[PDB]
């Protein structure tokens, strides 16, 4: 039987989101000058003349 | 008819090596006025008479808005 007073339900959610997908489209990276580029140690790669 | 014409035409001797100087001095002045709106690093400029190209390398990725507003 369809009871109207016992079948009402209060559905709760949020008001406002803003959903993003591509997160690395916000950063803006850049390389240092390639003659001064350091390896895992302190010294630079391709240093010997 | 005798028409005044103070400009540069072909058929001279220097017109293959002095037209290539006037391009590399004109496209160097335009790429210095466009760098007030963007930040790049000019990789190559190559001139052949009056047809040339220049490869600009940007910081962030190139989008559809940075192509329409560099051309303008």
């Amino acid at each position: 039987q369809f009871d109207f007073r016992a079948s009402m339900h209060m559905l709760t959610s949020n008001l406002t989101f803003t959903v993003y997908s591509d997160l690395l489209a916000f950063v803006s990276a850049d390389t240092v000058e390639p003659i001064n580029a350091v390896a895992f140690d302190n010294m630079r790669i391709m240093n010997e003349l | 008819k005798k028409i005044q014409y103070g400009a540069v035409a072909s058929g001279e001797k220097q017109t293959k090596a002095a037209n290539s100087i006037a391009n590399l001095a004109l496209i160097k002045t335009v790429l210095s006025r466009i760098s007030n709106k963007y930040s790049f690093a000019t990789k190559i400029i190559r001139v052949d008479g009056d047809d040339n190209y220049a490869v600009l390398q940007f910081n962030t990725e190139v989008t559809k808005q940075m192509v329409q507003d560099v051309s303008n």
